[PDB]
């Protein structure tokens, strides 16, 4: 739903794209992933990001494996991490029950531990779609103003 | 401990009583008591009786049941059982019932019936937590006791003082002589206080009508007995009707300074009730000093998160940006209603069909809101209905989608309730309002106990006053407990403190007038609001906590000239000169002379001040001056003074006082309270808006429910305010042999609800707690369009006034609390030898065995003062002379004794002794004046003889010290008082000509004339007290003809000499209100900000006792170790304490 907002609002600018490879894997025996996600494919996806960012269009990845910001710390990509906060574990308990919960609790409790000041640029702790979307959209507009000075054109 | 005790069946029956059901039975049968009695009150009127006549057995039924529970009490714990409080009172009531009907059986009186009303308290007795509540209320009374006595002290001190001059006036009030048209001279020999009346004459006869009584016709208030003076002092303390005491006394010699007495009395009763408020708030700070949902919200909001053709409407559930812009458009729609709620209402009496097509617009707004609720229904279906507010607003818009049906026009009036939907805005303010309402859940129980006190007092009242009720001649009688609801409205009346007085003088008058048993009836009212208002005062503390819980949550040469200190010194002499000149102008007649030089002076000061503005303006002001209050004040001083006398009224001379006011800024102490005030108005502005909106709400309520009403006739005997015409009899008193014609009818009832503006008008009057019941009562005479009558028609309407008043009891009460809290933070911001025989006599006197002796002497003097009955004739008077001689000799003797001591220090040293010396002096002087009697000022000297009582206060240690706290407190706030004078000092003069020449008569404007300046100070002083101002306001809308002896106008007269000027009184009440608010905060910061802490210390530590320890240190020297040894005994003794 968040990518839906980012897409319909940032139409003609945003360039959301899926990344099947695990970009966190990216960094005299040659290094090789033991995972099915081969490092060379990861290098290819990183080059695809280098090409996609060349157009100076907005980019918002939909990476699957990236459950925590720290994984991307080794990446040269310098991702704009977003933090959709749920401070209360019991709430997310009732949420996931409302429809694998325990590992979801360890993970959410893990993301609760993280330092907001550095690990995350934005905290989507807002409950309703409207206000949260207004915040993240205003943020992306701020970054958009930051990346596109008048002198460039 | 128990008693007797037995096994067998008793333990089994007790085990049965240990169960459960019996409780509910006793409680519900108590409820049966409440109901049966509430009915039983209806009616009475001595004998007759009706339905209750059968209930008469039923109380025996309750009797035997409760008595069976007493048989259970035999199985309880006997003497051990007595220890419980609730059980104690229960057993007590049991005795009252046993003795009750036990006496009743022999009868085969009414006091027993009075004892019947004791039952309801048992309802509290059965209820848990109410015991916690009352155990809480009892704790509150202790930290107040001193002041209570002080009140009583004043109540005594003024009484004894009243038991002199006013007793000297008791010689006046008790009698009169007069004749002819009621034009006998006031206050100049052969003159007397008059009965109120619309005319007053008092047939007696005594020539052509008498002319002066007030001890019974006015009711008891006479100063004769000490008791009645104690009474009149109570009502005068109540700040209710007291001014009539003044105009009475003043009617009969004279306008010296009775006013000094009443003003000191009012101001002090004010002072110390404010101190009561301080004690309560002190309890608040006491409890709070140590006293100092997100999960579920996340749950609901994130479930809403996961929750996220008709499908296009589902896209419309979030879409789009226009939904924001549409809200701006929505502001228009409700706005159309904002006028319509008035427009459908306006005007009245079928005048002006303003809703010529407004109904279609109402249908249109209903269509828009219905479209919104429908699209919202499309947004999430049942989930949209899951929120109660959405279905509520939808049900409202659907309610507007209904029809003209039916006969209940109040359903059409619910459209005004539909206007509440417009209150949906105001972001965050609603949350604060929720914080406000949350307190109600806490205070509600205590409110219920208040309802209970109201209940018992009401019923007992019904069986007392209304338990006789009857009073032949001559209306309106008003409320008089003739029926249960009547007693409700009237108990709630005196509870307000509004005009309870007249109720009471129906009370005592009901028992055949004053004597010995009937006067005792007075005690009820004294028991009543004095505790009842106290209960209200108690209510403050509740809010006081709850609210704090939220708080817990070559131009350079001229530059040298203006900046020169010498120029400021010439400005200072100019200040004293212009002040002396304006003070010279304070009299109205000063302009008649050569005031022009003073105008030149004020012109010079205005010139130097505007020049100061010119100096500051050149140094980075302007926009800063637009920001700064001061330079803007000076520039505004420059422009506003320049306003022309032509086109829109102005008077430059009145501004002459203003020029020195800037010097008040140099004082810093005012700035703290002022900054506190500006911080305060911002702190609770939203509440003010809420109140005003309530004004709108009840406005809309009253208009579309009362508009046809109130167009009163004379009397009820005309009904149709159009059938009214021509003359109309008035029979004086009651006898049908004293007719007087009158071209009567119709009546506008002074406060139409023909208009929502007029609604703001009258509703403010009831907001004042002043004069409303009259409006209430005539509101109860309402029916249809042009008709009044009758008696108790349409009683349901009475429910309304009360309801609104109840809300006034909330937010107003909240308002005052708000200030306090900031101050509490502001306080936190504030926190940021002998020789020879003389050696012998000194030893004898210093021992202070005489202290108890002299104390007893003083008290005996007090009782000798209690002797003061001014009946007839003499004998005892000479005795009183002998007594005064006795005490004066004893006292002067004693002062001689003290004189035989330090002498050089006995004549001073400790100051009260000097005061005592003063006492001896005035005493002896007055005695000699008595010797010379073989003169009027001698009364003023006998005052000094009365002043002795104060010496009792001198003995009142750990009490007078609190007054010393008041003393240290007294100084700093005084600066505000000048403004408190000035606010009058301006407006009075501002009014002195404008409302001047209103003619003396007999309206609200006689002995209360607006003429000379000081009397104007008074008439503006009544308004400070909430004393029937509205009537005075009503007089001023058009008034009478000049002073009927002044320059008048020309041939013109016809009462044309006065015109509309509501703004003056209306604004003044508010200015007075805010200024007094400032008085509160000033007193608080200068006293309780320390003094409440002083209560906390005196109640726990020993900061006060330490001074006494220093007094022990007096009996010593200054070292060395030997001093430590000599003081070792007193030291070893002291530490144990
Ligand atoms: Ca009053």
């Amino acid at each position: 739903a968040l990518f839906d907002f980012l897409k319909h609002r940032f139409e003609g600018r945003i360039s959301i794209t899926r990344v099947t490879a695990d970009i966190s894997l990216a960094k005299a025996i040659i290094e090789r992933s033991n995972t099915r996600s081969s490092l060379a494919e990861v290098q290819s996806e990183i080059e695809r990001i280098f090409e996609l960012a060349r157009t100076l269009q907005l980019v918002v990845l939909d990476a699957d494996t990236i459950n925590h910001p720290a994984q991307l710390s080794k990446t040269s990509l310098a991702p704009i991490i977003v933090y959709v906060k749920i401070s209360s574990p019991k709430v997310l308990q009732r949420l996931i029950k409302s429809r694998h919960l325990n590992v979801q609790m360890v993970a959410a409790d893990k993301l609760a531990q993280c330092p907001p000041q550095e690990s995350f640029d934005v905290i989507l702790d807002e409950n309703q779609l409207e206000d949260a979307c207004e915040h993240l959209a205003d943020y992306l507009e701020a970054y958009w103003k930051a990346t596109h000075p008048p002198s460039s054109n | 401990f128990c008693l007797t005790l037995q096994n067998p069946l008793r333990k089994a029956c007790i085990s049965i009583v240990e169960w459960k059901p019996f409780e509910t039975i006793i409680l519900l049968t108590i409820f049966a008591n409440c109901v049966a009695l509430a009915v039983y009150l209806p009616m009475p009127e001595d004998d007759n009786n009706s339905l209750n006549l059968g209930l008469e057995k039923l109380e025996y039924f309750f009797l035997t049941v409760f008595s069976i529970e007493a048989a259970m009490k035999i199985i309880a714990y006997g003497f051990l059982f007595h220890q419980d409080a609730y059980l104690r009172s229960g057993w007590n009531v049991l005795d009252f019932i046993i003795v009750f009907l036990g006496v009743f059986t022999a009868i085969l009186v009414k006091a027993l019936r009075a004892f019947r009303v004791l039952r309801p308290l048992r309802l509290v007795s059965g209820v848990p937590s109410l015991q916690v509540v009352l155990n809480s209320i009892f704790k509150a009374m202790l930290p107040l006791f001193h002041i209570a006595l002080l009140v009583l002290f004043m109540v005594i001190i003024y009484a004894i003082i009243g038991l002199e001059l006013f007793k000297g006036k008791m010689h006046k009030t008790c009698y009169y002589i007069g004749t002819d048209i009621v034009a006998t001279v006031e206050n100049e020999k052969p003159s007397p206080c008059a009965r109120t009346g619309s005319g007053r004459p008092c047939t007696i006869n005594g020539s052509e009508c008498r002319g002066g009584w007030p001890g019974p016709n006015h009711g008891i208030t006479h100063f004769d007995n000490f008791g009645f003076s104690m009474l009149t002092v109570y009502q005068c303390i109540t700040m209710e009707g007291w001014t009539d005491v003044l105009y009475w006394v003043n009617d009969a010699i004279g306008n010296e300074w009775p006013w000094i007495y009443f003003v000191t009395l009012i101001l002090l009763g004010s002072f110390f009730i404010l101190n009561l408020v301080l004690g309560v708030l002190s309890g608040e700070f006491t409890k709070e000093r140590e006293k100092a949902q997100q999960l579920e919200e996340d749950l609901r909001g994130y479930m809403s998160w996961i929750t996220q053709c008709h499908d296009l409407v589902k896209s419309r559930v979030f879409y789009w940006l226009v939904i924001l812009i549409v809200a701006l458009n929505t502001l228009s729609i409700a706005s159309e209603h904002h006028n319509q709620p008035l427009w459908l209402t306006h005007l009245q009496d079928i005048a002006n069909r303003v809703l010529l097509s407004l109904f279609t617009i109402e249908m249109l707004l209903k269509m828009y809101g219905l479209g919104l609720r429908q699209y919202f229904m499309s947004i999430f279906n049942r989930f949209d209905c899951f929120v109660v507010c959405s279905g509520i607003l939808e049900l409202l818009l659907v309610e507007s989608g209904a029809m003209t049906p039916l006969g209940i026009s109040v359903l059409r009036c619910i459209r005004l309730l539909r206007l509440f939907k417009i209150t949906k805005y105001w972001t965050s303010l609603s949350n604060l309002v929720a914080s406000l309402l949350n307190s109600i859940r806490s205070i509600a129980s205590l409110l219920l106990l208040l309802f209970l006190f109201i209940i018992i007092f009401a019923l007992l009242g019904m069986q007392l006053f209304g338990g006789r009720y009857d009073f032949e001649d001559t209306e309106v009688r008003r409320s008089n407990f003739d029926n249960f609801p009547q007693a409700l409205i009237s108990v709630f009346q005196v509870l307000t403190g509004e005009d309870w007085n007249s109720v009471m003088y129906n009370g005592i008058m009901a028992y055949g007038g004053p004597s010995y048993p009937g006067v005792l009836v007075c005690i009820y009212f004294i028991i009543l609001f004095v505790c009842g208002n106290y209960i209200l005062l108690n209510v403050f503390l509740a809010i006081a906590v709850d609210n704090l819980a939220e708080a817990e949550s070559a131009t350079w040469f001229t530059n040298f000239i203006l900046l020169f200190i010498l120029l400021s010194s010439a400005a200072l002499a100019a200040e004293d000169p212009i002040r002396a000149e304006s003070v010279r102008n304070q009299i109205l007649g000063y302009f008649d002379i050569a005031f022009t030089s003073v105008f030149t002076v004020e012109i010079v000061l205005k010139m130097t001040t505007y020049g100061a503005f010119l100096h500051k303006g050149s140094f980075c002001r302007n926009y800063f001056n637009i920001l700064d209050l001061l330079v803007v004040a000076v520039s505004l001083i420059s422009m506003g003074l320049e306003s022309s006398t032509i086109s829109v009224v102005k008077i430059l001379r009145v501004l002459r006082v203003l020029r020195p006011l800037r010097a008040i800024n140099r004082a810093k102490g005012l700035k703290h309270v002022v900054q506190c005030v500006f911080v305060a108005i911002r702190t609770i502005g939203n509440i003010v808006l809420v109140t005003t909106l309530l004004q709108f709400m009840f406005a809309c309520i009253g208009v579309q429910l009362f508009k046809g009403k109130f167009f009163s006739c004379n009397d009820l005997s005309k009904m149709t305010e159009e059938e009214c015409r021509g003359y109309y009899y008035v029979y004086k008193d009651g006898d049908p042999t004293q007719m007087e014609l009158r071209p009567r009818q119709w009546i506008h009832n002074d406060f139409h609800f023909d208009n929502v503006l007029s609604a703001m008008m009258s509703l403010f009057t009831v907001s004042t707690f002043e004069g409303w019941p009259q409006l209430l009562y005539r509101a109860i005479d309402s029916n249809e369009e042009d008709m009044g009558p009758v008696y108790n028609n349409r009683v349901e309407m009475a429910i309304f006034f009360i309801i609104y008043i109840i809300l006034i009891a909330f937010f107003m009460m909240n308002i005052f609390v708000g200030f306090v809290i900031v101050t509490f933070q502001e306080q936190g911001e504030t926190e940021y030898p002998k020789n020879p025989y003389q050696y012998q006599v000194w030893y004898v006197v210093t021992s202070s065995y005489f202290e108890y002796l002299m104390f007893a002497l003083i008290m005996l003097n007090t009782i000798c003062l209690g002797m003061q009955h001014y009946h007839q004739s003499e004998e005892m008077n000479h005795i009183s002379d002998i007594l005064n001689v006795a005490f004066t000799i004893i006292f002067t003797l004693e002062m001689i004794l003290k004189l035989l001591a330090f002498k050089a220090r006995g004549y001073f040293g400790d100051p009260w002794n000097v005061f005592d010396f003063l006492i001896v002096i005035g005493s002896i002087i007055d005695v000699i004046l008595s010797e010379i009697d073989t003169r009027i000022s001698s009364a003023f000297f006998r005052l000094f003889r009365v002043m002795r009582l104060i010496k009792l206060l001198s003995r009142a240690e750990g009490v007078r010290t609190l007054l010393w706290t008041f003393i240290k407190s007294f100084q700093a706030l005084p600066y505000v008082a000048l403004l408190i004078v000035m606010l009058f000092f301006i407006y009075a003069v501002i009014g002195m000509q404008m409302f001047g020449k209103i003619a003396l008569v007999d309206g609200t404007n006689r002995n209360n004339n607006f003429q000379t300046f000081p009397q104007a100070v008074l008439l503006l002083f009544r308004c400070a007290t909430g004393e029937a101002w509205q009537e005075i306001l009503l007089a001023c809308s058009y008034g009478k003809l000049c002073d009927p002896e002044s320059d008048y106008a020309p041939g013109e007269e016809y009462t044309c000499g006065t015109n509309f000027a509501y703004y003056y009184f209306i604004s003044f009440y508010m200015l007075c209100a805010f200024l007094i608010i400032n008085l509160f905060v000033a007193v608080i910061m200068d006293n309780f900000d320390y003094l409440t802490r002083d209560w906390s210390i005196l109640g726990x530590x020993x900061x006060x006792x330490x001074x006494x320890x220093x007094x022990x240190x007096x009996x010593x020297x200054x070292x060395x170790x030997x001093x430590x040894x000599x003081x070792x005994x007193x030291x070893x003794x002291x530490x144990x304490x």
